[PDB]
RNA sequence: AGGUGGUGCAUGGCUGUCGUCAGCUCGUGCCGUAAGGUGUUGGGUUAAGUCCCGCAACGAGCGCAACCCUCGUGUUUAGUUGC
RNA sequence: GUUAUCCGGAAUGAUUGGGCGUAAAGCGUCUGUAGGUGGCUUUUUAAGUCCGCCGUCAAAUCCCAGGGCUCAACCCUGGACAG
């Protein structure tokens, strides 16, 4: 047993200081973070109004990974990158083909965002709204249809979307699971 | 590999009764057995294949050098506790689990760090030149700590696996590894729903003797799987 | 609600006075003018200087103590790489003027520069660096975060920055603040260092006020 | 140049006030689609969010208290201009 | 550029494509005529339904493939999915 006081100032010195160490490290986790949507939603005290910030944000490689999160601050930059922190624990994968689009026609529902995908042929690009729109293309999908019908909410049309493309199946899963071989569905 | 069970002991030790007929969760309906006085019979066909993979998996994960915890929080799986930890020379939470401990590290951790101070100042015997009211509170400060931080207090790091007792009164440590992508290796009794554990031993919860036997064969599985990481490394 | 200048509020307790001197109550007033005239002349003197030759002279204090002989003026500074590097080292072109204002009769002048290590854990020092990066025209949020960078990198335990008036020229002014660490104001134990400054923008005025904390 | 000439609804400094009232918040986590909530609530107790139990919250910061002055008891030391 | 007109966006009259506990919206409650829909098994028929073949749905227009005005608009030849 070597003595408490030098182990113990080796994992205090090993786990850093958070006054002494300045942030910057995340362009080296290979991201890039979005803003979407800045609001200044109001809590409301005897004083009187007192301001905070609401950031909608979501990340993407650009290469076929994506997450959104929300987070709330009373500056602009706190809020961001909170809403950066948040959506990095929060993040999924979304199935392509190789054309990059969708393997598949599919509906989302979240709250009163409702949101339509459907695949587009090559040299299309993206055509969607605000939430949509910005989710897809930081995903890295190059090529698909899509519209939100029902609400507009920013927010829960981000997390639909999310959910449309968690439930996207891709062709060698459903071979698998179906238990037939691909030439089989293909046609 | 191969493990300790046999169905005579299990019968021995009582792991197959359950708690009261009007307590039941149904979504324990597949796997439960026979029902007897308004007491619940569980399947020990299903224990066992339940038991050896988790000792089996217990067994991998000690090997390539992974860290445990074990939790639970009753009067006697307390006692039960810190033995099973000392002798698999493991981490344990057997008094009063703290919310957070897993999820917010580091907060935790920062805790960790002034109970580390708290420990070198006792020993020092530094709290001896204080006011009574300092040395009081230094004591209240050591009280909680020894508490809440007594069992992990060698641990840093985040804990990669998880065992608990009795997923019942523990919703919180579940939540936390649920969260954290850690595994739960749980005890189930008849009340207790079998989706908050990765593997869920169906097992006995009022009973003494059922944790010692599970356990004790669980600690045995960690103990060999710590001699074969003793050897790997 | 007002608070007290934390610098007046430990007085002969974990702080020091700045002119040591002593006088008979007549002269008291005489001997405070003179102070006066030469805090005077030296701010003066290194303002024009210096911001000639383009830098950033902290001017941190300046301490008197006047001896029945000689009056002894140490001028606590940041950077006297613009006072000394000058060919009239400051010494002796300030000596000269000095000497001219107070008189010189029964009384000659000394003047000492001293060298404040850090010169970011100095409040004067740093609210005049704000002081320059606003009257720049750098939005006041930078320059903020840069000041408590910069800062907490020259080794300091706590800091409240506050800047108040019409904050990027627009119309209706306000008060802006960033605690940082651990800043008493009320512990009298507490070493206390405050500073207030005023900036002169084109749409008027702009108060810093800094409090720093360097433990108990 | 000088302006005690206009604007305290263009401003700094400085001060009053609610009130020497016990509050106000923030970091990380967790609950809520979200505004927000929790912490700060509950059982006790305090001059006090004072302090202790309990609790998905764990801590921290500014307040409170304390460190400051003056008046109360003693001891050591120093004795003129006071004894 | 402005105005007028029409369709779009408008899922805002909704077959594809909405709703009716509290947001606009369930007759106060039943009985019942027309009308709509209606369990299982075998056979029949072939009205829907499906597949093949024929007639026609003028030319011009829209769509595909060539050709002509130097290009394009425009013109000309040939052919066809729909329905
Ligand atoms: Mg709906
Ligand atoms: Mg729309
Ligand atoms: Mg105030
Ligand atoms: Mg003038
Ligand atoms: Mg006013
Ligand atoms: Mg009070
Ligand atoms: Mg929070
Ligand atoms: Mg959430
Ligand atoms: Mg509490
Ligand atoms: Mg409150
Ligand atoms: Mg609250
Ligand atoms: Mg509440
Ligand atoms: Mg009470
Ligand atoms: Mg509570
Ligand atoms: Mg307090
Ligand atoms: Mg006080
Ligand atoms: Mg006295
Ligand atoms: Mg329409
Ligand atoms: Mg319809
Ligand atoms: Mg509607
Ligand atoms: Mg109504
Ligand atoms: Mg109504
Ligand atoms: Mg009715
Ligand atoms: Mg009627
Ligand atoms: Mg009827
Ligand atoms: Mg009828
Ligand atoms: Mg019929
Ligand atoms: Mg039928
Ligand atoms: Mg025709
Ligand atoms: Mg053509
Ligand atoms: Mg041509
Ligand atoms: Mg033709
Ligand atoms: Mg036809």
């Amino acid at each position: 047993l070597g003595n408490d006081v030098y182990a113990m100032d080796s994992k205090i010195k090993k786990a850093t200081g958070f006054g002494s160490k300045s942030k910057k490290e995340k362009i080296r986790d290979g991201f890039e973070e979005n803003v979407v949507q800045v609001r200044r939603v109001t809590k409301v005290v005897k004083g009187g109004k007192h301001m905070r910030f609401r950031a909608i944000v979501v990340v993407g490689d650009k290469k076929g990974q994506v997450g959104v999160g929300v987070g709330k601050a009373k500056e602009v930059v706190s809020a961001v990158q909170k809403a950066a922190v948040d959506a990095r624990r929060n993040i999924i994968t979304v199935p392509m083909t190789k054309y990059l689009t969708f393997p598949h026609r599919n509906e989302a529902d979240y709250g009163a965002a409702r949101v339509m995908l459907r695949p587009a042929a090559p040299g299309t690009g993206v055509i969607a709204g605000g939430a949509v729109r910005t989710v897809l293309e930081m995903a890295g999908v190059e090529n698909a249809l899509g519209k939100q019908l029902g609400s507009n909410n920013a927010l829960n049309n981000a997390r639909a979307t999310i959910v449309a493309v968690q439930t996207m199946r891709q062709f060698s899963d459903v071979a698998r699971d179906r238990g037939i071989p691909m030439e089989e569905l293909w046609k | 590999r191969y493990w300790n069970i046999n169905l005579e002991e299990m019968m021995e030790a009582g792991v197959h009764f359950g708690h009261g007929t009007r307590k039941w969760n149904p979504r324990m309906s597949p796997y439960i057995s026979a029902k007897c006085k308004g007491i619940h019979i569980i399947n020990l066909t299903r224990t066992a294949r339940f038991l050896s993979e988790a000792c089996d998996l217990v067994f991998d994960a000690s090997s390539r050098g992974k860290q445990f915890l074990i939790v639970g929080t009753k009067n006697k799986a307390a006692d039960s506790v810190a033995r099973a930890a000392i002798r698999a020379r493991c981490h344990y939470v057997n008094k009063k689990w703290l919310g957070g401990m897993l999820t917010n590290w580091s907060t935790t951790e920062t805790r960790l760090h002034k109970f580390r101070d708290l420990r070198m100042e006792q020993t020092a015997g530094r709290l001896a030149r204080l006011p009574k009211r300092d040395a009081a509170v230094v004591k209240r400060q050591l009280s909680h700590l020894q508490t809440y931080l007594g069992g992990i207090k060698y641990m840093t790091g985040l804990p990669d696996i998880v065992i608990i007792v009795d997923q019942q009164e523990e919703y919180t440590a579940l939540r936390e590894c649920i969260t954290l992508g850690i595994p739960t290796i749980c005890l189930i009794d008849t009340n207790c729903n079998p989706d908050l554990a990765d593997i869920s031993i169906p097992a006995n919860d009022d009973a003494i003797a059922s944790i010692r036997l599970i356990l004790t064969k669980l600690v045995f599985a960690i103990c060999e799987g710590r001699s074969s990481y003793i050897r790997n490394p | 609600g007002q608070k007290i200048n934390p610098l007046g509020f430990r007085l002969g307790t974990t702080q020091s006075h700045y002119s040591l001197w002593f006088s008979q109550p007549k002269n008291y007033a005489e001997g405070l003018q003179e102070d006066q005239k030469i805090r005077d002349c030296i701010k003066n003197y290194v303002q024009k200087n210096t911001k000639t030759s383009s830098g950033v002279e902290g001017i941190a204090r300046i301490e008197i103590q006047k001896r029945i002989d000689l009056i002894q003026v140490i001028i606590h500074m940041g950077f006297p790489k613009l006072l000394i590097e000058n060919r009239p080292q400051g010494v002796e072109d300030l000596k000269i003027n000095v000497q001219k204002e107070l008189n010189c009769v029964n009384r000659k002048l000394n003047i000492a520069i001293t060298r404040i290590a850090k010169p970011y854990g100095d409040p004067n020092i740093l609210a005049e660096f704000i002081a320059g990066q606003l009257k720049s025209r750098v939005s006041f949020r930078k320059a903020m975060k840069k000041a408590i960078e910069l800062t907490e990198q020259a080794d300091t335990k706590g800091i409240q920055i506050q800047i108040a008036g019409r904050i990027d020229g627009k119309e209706i002014a306000r008060i802006e603040w960033i605690r940082e660490g651990r800043v008493p104001l009320q512990t009298i134990r507490a070493k206390i260092d405050y500073c207030a400054y005023t900036v002169r923008t084109i749409y008027g005025v702009l108060g810093i006020k800094i409090w720093i904390f360097m433990g108990e």
